[PDB]
Parts: structure tokens; sequence; C-alpha cells
């Protein structure tokens, strides 16, 4: 499947920003709830 | 303008789009549950405490990944997007039941999420065997909510199966035979047949379990004359046809992907493919008690069941050798979906031979409820079905979205996924052979090291789906459309454009017999 | 330029070695000099120089078979990205081992495992091949 | 069938006196699908067919797909060129190796 | 029992775990053969540069490709049935043990003569004696005589359990309202560790099984002392 | 009639890159963060 | 001198025949490698263990260190 | 016949063949099947 | 023309190889993961009562 040139081509910095956004948006809530299991166990 | 297009939709492309979105969300729920399971098993001890919350997580992982990720995306999404496109129909035969099946799915998801939230929790495994799932060990509303989740999902899949069979049989052009259809249409036909021949068995089984829980019937507890082996009979009579529902549209997808990217105009042995798919579908109904080799059956019964398991083993061998034979001497274009298909072939072969090891009832007496079974079913489910899903998604994402993915990020995603899931599920063979059983939150020290290795493999697979999201975003971060597509004369779904319009086949196809 | 929505209907020039003679020319419209070459094409090819040959072959086709089968270098980039992200998984595992995981059970220090594997060869755990068959029961050492 | 009716049918099909571009493209697109390197008089007929309908560049890709239809071992293509030399300097058709289309 | 970095099965003590281990080696050799066939063929048949994308004879190799996997499948199946029929023959046993799995503890009845019964709970992790095994040691080990056929009837009071010991090659469902046969023998004395395989609640990881196999005179002394 | 073309057959606007990045990460992050909050709830109860 | 006529047809077929011969030999070779490496040494190890095995001395040297709950 | 300017035409051009091959057929004089060359013409006047 | 891949593939191999082996050596060795290695020939057996 051959392709068009990109109408809105993405710089490498914006790809880095996007992957950093996906990683931080996935590891903030799960990372926060696994940062303290013992506090949920009535410390 | 929005609620008429999407909430009240009556055409197959939009229903397939929402199937893909719902399945992607539910798959992310499932991989979060898998990260939880490998998080507790990473080091010795109790990360979460008791085994009840761990069993709730295990049951939720099983039900979310089975009934909400592979089945909706694969069957509903790819069938609704492609089955009226390959056969040249303008729409589904009964589009309103297609819409109702999709909109019945998130009530079932909400009921399952509520089932995990009531104070007991349905920590019984996706086998919902009594008397553990009775009103004595699980006195509460969690098992009932899980039962109603399965009821709603079963009604959804029955409606979809009826719609698919009538739209495949009836909405062909009047000159085409059924043996001139593409192979994915055949896989959707056979999958819908086994779905509506199998789902009422579990519907009756969980109806009887619900009446045992709340209407004081004694179908299953032996204090009133019941027998839980009857539940196991009914559940697995559904459950192995359900297994082949999981695997068969993946066979159609990989046949299409290998035939396209190999340069071939036809797969080799189309009649052999069709016969082997019919044989797998017909023989899926007579092999259920290979899930019951240690329950105390007759020796002659288990002899028959291991023999019938070998006869169900032969025609999928015909299918995999025909895939190899249609790989022979073609213009092999190393696309990402090609890599997903070859990974499907090798790792599904490995999962099949581990199933053949499990097929013998004596080594099943040794290896029942161990992680050898877990390695077998993850090498078929989590690798074959997931790789077929990803092959179909990578191949048909230009058709659905209209934009082409970055192939370099796609090949990196396949490499990361391959390494991660291979290092996830290969030590589980040794854990099963050594003898650490299923459904455990804590293990002895001798099973530590493989468990440690297995846990970190999951994180690599986690990173894979993370960059998978980047893949999708990068397509919409690029907005590169398509020149055109090669081999569009043989594949009908590619010949209306990428993406096809809302109204396709208003003027239908013109094929003659005489 | 931008063309109407029926870009799918008409055949397009596709370059692959499975289809050596494609149905659509690479450059559709031609300039006046290209019409001079096309008018020269009806005479003999003996009075054709090198440059007319090369540029009319680039009119009718885009890439030769030597250009399209060339070895590009994308597999190195793919496996390098794979090792980047697998290193990031190692960082995530470091963070989980530091913060998520608590202490190990007390049956993993040196003295408990010493007395445990003394007892494990004392009761001869799997003494045919596996563990207690790798220990010498006369010299009180392991097998060398 | 055997070799002689295959070879005779293709050389008589490529020497159609009223051949146009479409069926020449069919012949040279279906011939390269066989488990076969095309016989040199089929290629002679195809080159004269390209000369008959006054088209140059398709003959050069005919020579190119002769070269890369051989595969790994390179004892096919110099032999095919060493037989096709008199056709190649009676029509003025140039080899791909002298036009610079083989130097990557 | 399991040792660290263990790949294969536990070593055998009963005769049947030897024949099932030899059959496992046989079928894993067959698995290695078929997997190497598929892998070598795909790695061969992707790396070519020749091509053939035209009409091919559809049915000229299918009879071989259907008879050879049938030959290998019956080659698997005949030793499978041969050892399948060698678990429920005439036993003529020596002792009869009755094992009932109550809600997260096992219980053992020796009531052939002079009715004896006791309960097996796990020694907790903080209450372990030094040198012991975590998650496997019990209060009362289950004492059986050496190298004799021992009839064994397994059931449970409330829910589904699974009485399993791997090194003797035993794994049998414990179903309420049922009574399941297993014959158990040995060849070496000592301690064998198993654990429950069926899901049975919030302490499913926390019922172990220790079988202590001793000579018959010491079994008689233990039976006289325990009652 | 409904919109036809690339990027218009989808139930969300792809016309802004960063808005769609934020929407994708909150959609899939809510999907990922649901069972962890479920486990938090079951630990907070008993 | 000039080039001879080499083989023009049946190239992929003859490659398939020589490498299907190679495939059968290498698959039987790796299966026999696993067999002669693992399965036969295991069988002869069990034969060596049980051909001269005494159970009374084995039990006595287990019970001399106090493992059994029945033999003190 | 048709009601528009083009139509999908599917060809079984030799019997007992699995795959149809599909192609667009436009106005003007007759196009043909890409592998068999049976001639197909379009007369768009019906209703 | 010198593309992205022609030199950046060598650069990304060097970076990916050294990064992956460095941090995987660190997470296998330095963070104190107890691997529970095989006791054959390493730990001497200590007399239990
Ligand atoms: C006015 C504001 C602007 C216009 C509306 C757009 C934003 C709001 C919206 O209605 O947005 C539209 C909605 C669409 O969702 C729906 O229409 C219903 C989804 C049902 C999900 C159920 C989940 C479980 C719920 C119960 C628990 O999007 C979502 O909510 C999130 C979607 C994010 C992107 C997902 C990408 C998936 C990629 C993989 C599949 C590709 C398929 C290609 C083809
Ligand atoms: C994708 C889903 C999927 C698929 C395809 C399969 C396929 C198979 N499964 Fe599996 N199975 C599961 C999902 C699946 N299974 C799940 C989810 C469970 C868990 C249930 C539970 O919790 O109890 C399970 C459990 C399960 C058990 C239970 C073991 C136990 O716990 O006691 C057994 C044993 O018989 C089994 C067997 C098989 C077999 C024999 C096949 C075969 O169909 C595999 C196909 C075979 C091949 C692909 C072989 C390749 C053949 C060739 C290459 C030809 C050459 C071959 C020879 C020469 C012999 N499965
Ligand atoms: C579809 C079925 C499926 C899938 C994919 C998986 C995937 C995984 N499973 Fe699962 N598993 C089961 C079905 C599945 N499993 C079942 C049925 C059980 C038995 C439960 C029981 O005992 O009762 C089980 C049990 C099970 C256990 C047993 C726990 C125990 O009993 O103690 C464990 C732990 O190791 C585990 C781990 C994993 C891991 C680490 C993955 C990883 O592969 C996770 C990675 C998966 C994904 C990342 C999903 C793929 C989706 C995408 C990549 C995006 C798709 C979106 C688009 C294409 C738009 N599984
Ligand atoms: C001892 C030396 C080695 C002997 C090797 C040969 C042994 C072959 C035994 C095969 C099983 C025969 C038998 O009695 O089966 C009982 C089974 C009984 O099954 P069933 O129908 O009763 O199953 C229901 C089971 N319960 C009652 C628990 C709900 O018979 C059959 O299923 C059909 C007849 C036998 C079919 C045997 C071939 C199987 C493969 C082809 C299937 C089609
Ligand atoms: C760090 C993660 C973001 C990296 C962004 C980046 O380097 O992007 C450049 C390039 C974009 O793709 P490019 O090679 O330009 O073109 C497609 C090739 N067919 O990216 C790639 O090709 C992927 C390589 C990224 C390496 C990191
Ligand atoms: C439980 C859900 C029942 C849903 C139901 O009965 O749907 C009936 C369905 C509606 O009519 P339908 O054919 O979908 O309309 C579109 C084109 N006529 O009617 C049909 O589709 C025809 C009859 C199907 C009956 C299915 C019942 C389940
Ligand atoms: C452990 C994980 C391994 C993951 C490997 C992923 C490899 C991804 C790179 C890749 O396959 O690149 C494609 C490349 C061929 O590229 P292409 O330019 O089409 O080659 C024609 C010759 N000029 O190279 C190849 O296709 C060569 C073979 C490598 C990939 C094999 C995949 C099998 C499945
Ligand atoms: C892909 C191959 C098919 C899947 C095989 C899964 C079963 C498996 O790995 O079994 C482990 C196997 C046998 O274990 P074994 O060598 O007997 O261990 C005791 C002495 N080392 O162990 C081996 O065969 C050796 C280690 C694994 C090699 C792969
Ligand atoms: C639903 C999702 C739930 C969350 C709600 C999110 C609402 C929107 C906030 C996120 C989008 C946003 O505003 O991002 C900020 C961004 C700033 O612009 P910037 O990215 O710097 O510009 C490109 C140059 N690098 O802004 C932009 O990029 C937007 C402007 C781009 C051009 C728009 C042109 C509109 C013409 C009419
Ligand atoms: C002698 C007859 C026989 O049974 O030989 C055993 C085997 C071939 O017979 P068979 O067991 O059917 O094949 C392996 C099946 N998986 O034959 C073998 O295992 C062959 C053993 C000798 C040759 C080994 C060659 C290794 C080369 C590297
Ligand atoms: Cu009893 Cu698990
Ligand atoms: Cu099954
Ligand atoms: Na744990
Ligand atoms: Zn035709």
């Amino acid at each position: 499947v051959s392709a068009k040139p990109a109408k809105t081509p993405t710089s490498a910095v914006e790809q880095a920003v996007g992957i950093s956004a996906i990683v931080v948006g996935f590891m903030v809530p799960a990372g926060w709830v696994l940062a303290h299991l013992e506090s949920y166990k009535k410390s | 303008m929005f609620i008429n297009r999407w909430l009240f939709s009556t055409n197959h492309k939009d229903i397939g789009t929402l199937y893909l979105l719902f399945g992607a969300w539910a798959g992310m729920v499932g991989t979060a549950l898998s990260i939880l399971i490998r998080a507790e098993l990473g080091q010795p001890g109790a990360l979460l405490g008791d085994d009840q919350i761990y069993n709730v997580i295990v049951t939720a992982h099983a039900f979310v990944m089975i009934f909400f990720m592979v089945m909706p995306m694969m069957i509903g999404g790819f069938g609704n997007w492609l089955v009226p496109l390959m056969i040249g129909a303008p729409d589904m035969a009964f589009p309103r039941m297609n819409n109702m099946s999709f909109w019945l799915l998130p009530p079932s998801f909400l009921l399952l999420l509520a089932s995990s939230m009531v104070e007991a929790g349905a920590g019984t495994g996706w086998t919902v065997y009594p008397p553990l799932a009775g009103n004595l060990a699980h006195a509460g509303a969690s098992v009932d909510l899980t039962i109603f989740s399965l009821h709603l999902a079963g009604v959804s899949s029955i409606l979809g199966a009826i719609n698919f069979i009538t739209t495949i049989i009836n909405m062909k052009p009047p000159a085409m035979t059924q043996y001139q259809t593409p192979l994915f249409v055949w896989s959707v036909l056979i999958t819908a047949v086994l779905l509506l021949l199998s789902l009422p068995v579990l519907a009756a089984g969980i109806t009887m379990l619900l009446t045992d829980r709340n209407l004081n019937t004694t179908f299953f507890d032996p204090a009133g004359g019941g027998d839980p082996i009857l539940y196991q009979h009914l559940f697995w009579f559904f459950g192995h046809p359900e297994v082949y529902i999981l695997i068969l549209p993946g066979f159609g997808i990989i046949s299409h992907v290998v035939t396209y990217y190999s340069g071939k105009k036809e797969p080799f042995g189309y009649m052999g493919m069709v016969w082997a798919m019919m044989s797998i579908g017909f023989l899926g109904f007579i092999v259920w008690a290979h899930h019951m080799f240690t329950v105390g059956l007759d020796v002659d019964t288990r002899a028959y069941f291991t023999s019938a398991t070998m006869i169900i083993a032969i025609p999928t061998g015909v299918k995999v050798f025909s895939w190899l034979a249609t790989l022979h001497g073609g213009n092999i274009k190393w696309s990402p979906a090609m890599l997903w298909a070859l990974g499907f072939i090798f790792l599904f072969t490995v999962g099949g031979l581990t199933g053949i090891v499990l097929s013998n009832s004596s080594l099943d007496i040794v290896l029942h409820d161990t992680y050898y079974v877990v390695a077998h079913f993850h090498y078929v489910l989590s690798m074959g079905a997931v790789f077929a899903i990803m092959a179909g998604f990578v191949h048909w994402f230009p058709l659905f979205s209209g934009f082409t993915l970055d192939d370099t990020w796609a090949k990196a995603h396949f490499a990361i996924m391959f390494v991660g899931v291979n290092m996830t599920f290969f030590p589980q063979h040794f854990l099963g052979l050594s003898g650490m059983p299923r459904r455990y939150s804590d293990y002895p020290d001798a099973y530590t090291t493989w468990n440690t290795v297995s846990s970190m493999g999951s994180f690599i697979s986690l990173t894979a789906v993370l960059i998978m999201i980047f893949m999708i975003w990068e397509a919409f971060a690029s907005k590169r459309e398509v020149m055109s597509v090669s081999y569009a004369s043989t594949n009908l779904e590619w010949l209306h454009g990428c993406p096809p319009p809302y109204h396709t086949f208003e003027e239908p196809t013109y094929v003659k017999v005489k | 330029s931008v063309v109407k929505s029926e870009d799918y209907a008409f055949p397009t020039y596709a370059d692959r070695r499975d289809y050596p003679l494609p149905d659509v020319a690479h450059v559709t419209m031609l300039s006046a000099s290209q019409k001079a070459l096309k008018e020269k094409e009806k005479a003999d090819w003996s009075s054709l120089s090198r440059d007319e040959k090369v540029q009319l072959y680039r009119i009718q086709f885009n890439e030769s078979f030597a250009e399209m089968n060339r070895g590009t270098n994308e597999w190195k980039t793919v496996v390098g990205m794979a090792m980047f992200f697998i290193g990031f998984t190692a960082l995530v595992l470091i963070w989980e081992k530091s913060y998520v995981y608590g202490p190990i059970p007390h049956t993993f220090d040196r003295d408990w495992v010493a007395m445990q594997t003394k007892r494990m060869l004392d009761m001869k755990a799997n003494p045919i091949q596996g563990f207690s068959a790798k220990w010498d029961y006369d010299k009180n050492e392991w097998k060398k | 069938e055997t070799d002689e009716e295959f070879d005779a049918r293709w050389v008589t099909y490529f020497n159609k006196p009223d051949i146009d571009a479409w069926e020449l493209r069919k012949g040279m697109n279906t011939l390269v699908g066989y488990d076969l390197v095309p016989e040199p008089k089929i290629i002679d007929a195809a080159l004269r067919a390209c000369r008959r309908l006054n088209d140059f560049a398709s003959a050069v890709r005919i020579l190119e797909v002769v070269k890369d239809k051989a595969g790994p071992h390179k004892e096919i293509y110099p032999y095919v060129i060493q037989e096709l030399r008199p056709t190649l300097n009676e029509l003025g058709i140039s080899t791909p190796e002298e036009l610079g289309l083989d130097k990557v | 029992m399991a040792y660290p970095f263990q790949l294969g099965l536990q070593d055998a003590t009963s005769p049947i775990m030897e024949e099932l281990m030899n059959f496992h080696d046989h079928t894993l050799m067959i698995v290695f053969l078929i997997s190497s066939l598929v892998l070598y063929i795909i790695s061969l048949m992707l790396t070519t540069k020749l091509t053939h994308t035209s009409t091919m004879d559809a049915q000229e190799v299918e009879t071989i490709w259907t008879i050879l996997p049938a030959v290998i499948l019956i080659m698997i199946a005949l030793p499978s049935l041969r050892i399948l029929y060698m678990m429920d023959e005439i036993n003529n046993p020596v002792l009869t043990v009755k094992t009932m799995g109550h809600q997260w503890y096992w219980s053992y009845e020796y009531t052939d003569y002079e009715d004896l019964c006791f309960d097996s709970y796990m020694i907790p992790t903080n209450d372990l004696k030094p040198g012991e095994l975590r998650l496997l040691e019990v209060d009362n080990r289950v004492v059986l005589p050496m190298e004799l056929p021992i009839r064994m009837l397994i059931s449970s009071e409330d829910v589904l359990h699974s009485w399993a010991v791997p090194s003797l090659g035993l794994k049998t469902d414990a179903i309420p309202g049922r009574l399941n046969q297993a014959t158990v023998t040995s060849n070496r004395p000592g301690l064998f560790y198993g654990q429950c395989s069926e899901i049975c609640g919030s302490n499913h990881s926390f019922m172990p099984i220790v079988l202590e196999m001793v000579p018959l005179k010491y079994f008689e002394n233990w039976s006289a002392s325990m009652i | 009639h409904y919109e036809e073309g690339p990027g218009k057959n989808l139930p969300f606007s792809v016309e802004n890159k960063w808005r769609l990045l934020a929407m994708m990460t909150v959609y899939f992050g809510s999907g990922f963060a649901a069972p962890f909050f479920i486990v938090r709830h079951q630990l907070l109860k008993k | 001198a000039l080039l001879p006529k080499p083989q023009m047809r049946g190239l992929l077929a003859k490659r398939l025949r020589v490498h299907i011969a190679g495939a059968f030999i290498v698959a039987l070779g790796v299966a026999a490698a696993y067999k002669f490496g693992v399965a036969e040494p295991r069988k002869k190890a069990y034969a060596e263990f049980y051909r001269n095995y005494d159970s009374m001395k084995d039990f006595e040297e287990m019970r001399k260190a106090g493992i059994f709950q029945s033999a003190k | 016949p048709s009601i528009s300017n083009k139509r999908i035409v599917g060809c079984i051009c030799e019997e007992d063949n699995c795959t149809v091959i599909w192609f667009w057929l436009h106005k003007g004089e007759s196009q043909r099947c890409p592998n068999c060359g049976t001639h197909y013409k379009l007369v768009p006047h019906q209703m | 023309a010198p593309s992205f891949h022609d030199k950046y593939g060598n650069a990304i191999l060097a970076g990916g190889a050294i990064f992956c082996v460095s941090t995987w050596t660190y997470t296998a060795t330095q963070i104190g993961i107890e691997w529970n290695m095989s006791p054959v020939g390493r730990v001497t057996p200590k007399e239990w009562r």
C-alpha cells in the first residue's frame, strides 16, 4: 500500500513528546496505586 | 447528526468501527489485569494479601480478554467491515440486530465490572464451577452479575451469528456459489454456525447455576441429589466450541494476509482450507471431556476423547501445511502484517504441539491444572489470536482509517511484542513440568526464578502495546493517504477506495454463470 | 494537485517485480521535447543516443529492477528501537523493585537456604537424576 | 503439455501481426509467473513485438526481467544475451547493463 | 519435589511416573521433530529469490500430507493408550486411606481396623522450624508403607479440591458427593510434597500434602502410637 | 448526509493532532486505570 | 569459449527437492540429538539407580538424622 | 447495464475457479478482463 | 541520496545495544533481585537439628 506524502508531517521532537505523554499518562495512575499497597492495608 | 450516525447506526462499517474501539478499550483493561497478575507473581510473598482478590483479578482477566477483546474486535469488527465488502453486499441482512448486539456488549461489560465490585467478588476462575460459585462459598451478588454478563454476551453473539449466516448465505450475487467466496467469509460462516450451536448450552448451564444460587434448586449440589460433573459437562460442551470460535477467524485473517503479501492470486488448496475449517468446526463438538481427564471418568471414555483429539489435530495440520505451500515461490513482501502472520504460524504451531502433549490423558493426569496448560493456551490465545488480530489490524488500517501506518514503528512493535511474550510464556512450560499449579498467589521458593523471568517479560509486552498506541496516533499525526493499492482486482474490499464511502454497492456487482 | 474522489477506479502505475510491464505509464502528460522523442520513436532505434534512451525509459517507468531490489537499511533501525524500549522496560522493572515490592520472605538468606538444602539432600529429594544425585554421599561434597 | 507446444504457442502468440500493447503486456506479465526462465526465441518474438508496435522501454524491462528471472546463479543472463546479440544490433535495442540501469 | 532451575519433571518414585516420564520424553522428541520441520521449512522457503506465482496443480501432494501426520499421531496414540490402560487394572491393595478435603485443610482416615483420623494443616511461615520448606510443610505428615499397593479414596465435604502429589504421579479430583479411586505405591522411602490443584477459595495456595513413606514395621509402630 | 473521506468516517475529530493525542491517552489510560482502582477499592473494603 | 546452455526450467522445484531432503535429515537429526542427549541417559540412569538399590539401608540413613515423624 | 458512469464487473472466466476477479468498467468502448480478455461493454440507461 | 536509515541505523544499533545491555546488567545484578540460584556446588550444607 503506497502512500501520500504527509499533509501535516510530524517533527521528531513532537513524536518524542507524544510517546512521553503516552508513557506518563499510563504510568501515573497505575504507578501511583502501586506506589503504596501497604497504605491500603490499614497502616 | 452524531446520535443518528453512531448511536442509531444501521450500516455495517460504523458498527465495525465501534466494535474496534470497544475492543481496544477492553483489551487495555485486560492487559492491566495481566500486569496485576504478573505483578503479584514477580516476587515471593503476598503483594495483595489473600488469594481472593488475586482470584478476582484472574477471573476478570480471563473474562475481559475472552468475551470483550478477541470476540468483539475479531468477529464483530472484522466481519462487519469486511463480510459485506468481500461478498459485494450493500449492507448486512439485519443491521438493526447488528447494532443491538454491539450496544448489548457494554451493558455486559458494566455488569462484569460491577461483579468485581460487590463485597465478595467472583473469584472462581472463568470456569464458574459449583459449589465454589454457590451461595455458600460466594454468598453475594458477584457470581449472579457475572452470570448475567455472560448471558448478555451470549445473546449478543447469537444475534451476530444469525445476522452473519443469513448475510453470507443469502446476500451473495446470484451467480456466485458458496465455494467462490473468500476464506475469511468461510471462517465467519463456520464461526457463526458454531456460535449459535454452542452458546445456548452455556446459557442453560448458567441459568441452572443461577437457579441453584437463588431459587433453591439442587441441580449441582449433591446434598439434594445434584452433581457438579453435570455442570462441567455442559460448560465444556460449550467451551471447546468457544475455543474454536476464538481461533477460526484468525485462520481466515492469516490466510488472507499471507495470500496478499506473498503475491499469490489464490491460497494453495482452497478446497483443503474449506474442508479443514469444516472439519475443525464439526469436530470441536466431540472433544470437550479432554478438559475433564482427572474428574474420575471411565477409562474407555477418556480413551475415546484422546483419540478424537488426535482426529481434530490432523486437519489444522492440513491448514498449516497449506499456508506453507502458499508461501512457496511468491514475491515475499516483508510488510509488518507479514511478520505478524509468520509469528502466528510458528507460535501457533508450538501451542498446538503443547496441546498435543496435553492430549494424552496420562500426561494430562500429571499436568492438569498446572502452568503447562497455561503456556499451551497462551501460546495459542495470547500469541496466535493476538498476532492474527494485529496482522488484520495492520493490514486493514489503510482501509478503515484511510491513512497508512509507519512501517518502521510497526516492525519495532512486532519485535518488542515477540521478545516480550516469548520470554513471558516460555518459562511457564518449566513451571508446569516442575509442578506449580494454577490459581496460586504464592508459590514455594523453587518456582521463584522462572516466575521472576516470566514477570518481567510481561512488562516488555506492556511496552509493546504502549508503542502500539503511538502507532495509531502517528497515523493521525501524519495524515498520509493512499495512492492506490496493489492486487485490488482480486480483493473486493480494496476496490472502492480507502476508506470506502457510506453507500457502497448501490449498483451491485456483475458476475455471470452463463 | 488534488484529484476527485475516483482515484480508486482507474488503474495506477505500480512498481513490482511480479508485474514487470505495468498497465499505466509513469508520466502521463508529456512536454514538447518528449513529443519530439515520441515522434522519433516511429523511426529506427539505430540513430538513438544514450540520453534519449535513458530519459524515455524514465518516462515510461520510474524505477528499474536494480533500483527497487536494493538493500535498504531498516532492520538495524528496527532492532535498535527494540533495544531502546526493552531498556526502558528494565527501567520500569527497576522502579517496581525499588518502590512497589516489599521485603522478601525470610527463607531466602544464606543460613536458611544452607540448612534447607542440607535437609533437602538429607531426605534425598529426587535422588535419581535431579538434585540429590548431584551430591557425593561419601566425600560430603558436590559431584565434580 | 510438454516443452515444444508451450514454446511454439508463445512464439506464435508474440508474433501476432496485429498485436497491440495490452495483450503484449498480458503475455509478458503472465510469462514471468511460471517456474521457468523464458526461452530465448520467446524473448526474440517479444522484442520484435515491442519493435512492431513502436515502443522501446518495455523491451528494456523485458531484458531486465530476463536478468532477474534467473535468480541467484548468473550463468543464465550472459548466455541469453550472447544468443540475443544479432537481434540486439539489428533493432538498435540496448542492454540494461550498458544503459546504466543495472548500476544501483 | 521441585528444586531451583528445574526444567523437566520431578523424578519418579511410583512405576507409573516412570512410564509416563518415558512417554513424555517420547512425545517431546516428536514435538521437537515437528517444530524443527516447520521452522526449517519456513526459514528455507522465505529466503529464496526465485518466484512462481501462476496456476499450480491443486491436488498432487495432499495424500502424503494427510497420511504422514496420521502415522505420527497413531505413533503418539498407541503408547498413550497402552499406559492409559495401566492405571485401573486389578490391584488387590494392602491399605485403604480415606482423604476428605475440608475448607482449606485435609483430613485422613485409616479405618480398615482401629479407626484413626487426623487433620493436616500447613505449618505457618513464621512458625517454621529451621531448615523446613516454605508453603509445603504440614502439621501431621501422612504416613504410608513402602512398595505396596495402597487403595486411596478421595473426596471433599463442601467444594471442589484436587489431591495431587506429582512425584508419585497422582492427581485426583475431590468432589463432594463422590468417591474417587487412586492406587498409590512407592519404591523409595521419604517425603513427597504435593498441593491442591483445583480452585477452592481464598486460601487455595495454602493446603499442602506431605506423604511420608516408611517400612511396614515402622508403619505398624506409627499406627499403634498414633491411636 | 454524513461526511465522506479520510478522517471523517470516525466518531472523533482527527483534525487536531494534540487534542487527539490527549483524547487517546485519556481514553486508553482510563481503560488501563480501571482495574487498578478496582483493586484499590477491594483492598480498602477489607 | 562461449557459454553452454544451462538449466532454464524447474529451478525452484529442484531447490525444493534437495532441501526437502535436507529438511528431513536435519529434523530427524535434531530429534535424535534430543533423544541420545536426554532420553537414553535418563533411562540408563534409572537402570543404574534401581539395579543395585537397597531400601533398608536407604531408610536407615534417612532416619539417622531425624526426618520422619514415625521413626525416632 | 448501469445507472452511473461505472460498475464493478466480476469475472469467472474459466469454470470451476475459486476467485472471481473484479474490475471497474467505465463508459466508452469495451474494456476486457485483465487475465482472460473477454470483452465487457457498459450501456448505462436502465432504471 | 543519503536517507535516514543509511547512517542512523548504525547509530541506533550502537545506542540500543549499549543501552539495553547496560540497564539489563544493572537490573539483573545491582538492584538486589534474589534470583534463587541453583545450590549445586555453591552453598555448603549446614547442620540442622
Ligand atoms: C486459542 C484457543 C485455543 C486453541 C486453538 C486450543 C487448541 C487445542 N487445545 Fe486447548 N485450551 C484453551 C484454548 C485453546 N486450545 C484454553 C483457553 C484452555 C484452558 C481451559 C481450562 O482452564 O481448563 C485449554 C485447555 C486445553 C486442555 C486442558 C488441559 C488440562 O488442563 O487438563 C487440553 C488437553 O487436551 C487442550 C488441548 C488442545 C488441543 C489438543 C488443541 C488443538 O486444537 C491444537 C491444534 C493442533 C495443532 C495446531 C498441531 C499442529 C499440527 C501440525 C503442525 C501437523 C503435524 C502434527 C503431527 C505430525 C502430530 N486445551
Ligand atoms: C484472550 C485471552 C487471553 C490473552 C490475550 C491473555 C494474555 C495474557 N495472559 Fe492470560 N489468561 C487467559 C486468557 C488470556 N490471557 C485465560 C482464559 C486464563 C485462565 C484464567 C483462569 O485461571 O481461570 C489466563 C490466565 C493467565 C494467568 C494465570 C494466573 C493464575 O492462574 O495464577 C496468567 C499469569 O501468568 C496470565 C498472563 C497473561 C499475560 C502475562 C498476557 C499477555 O499476553 C498480555 C498481553 C496482551 C495484550 C497486550 C492484548 C493484545 C491487544 C493489543 C495488543 C491491542 C489490541 C487493540 C487493537 C488492535 C486496536 N494469564
Ligand atoms: Cu483445595 Cu485448592
Ligand atoms: Cu479444549
Ligand atoms: Na504473590
Ligand atoms: Zn475473465
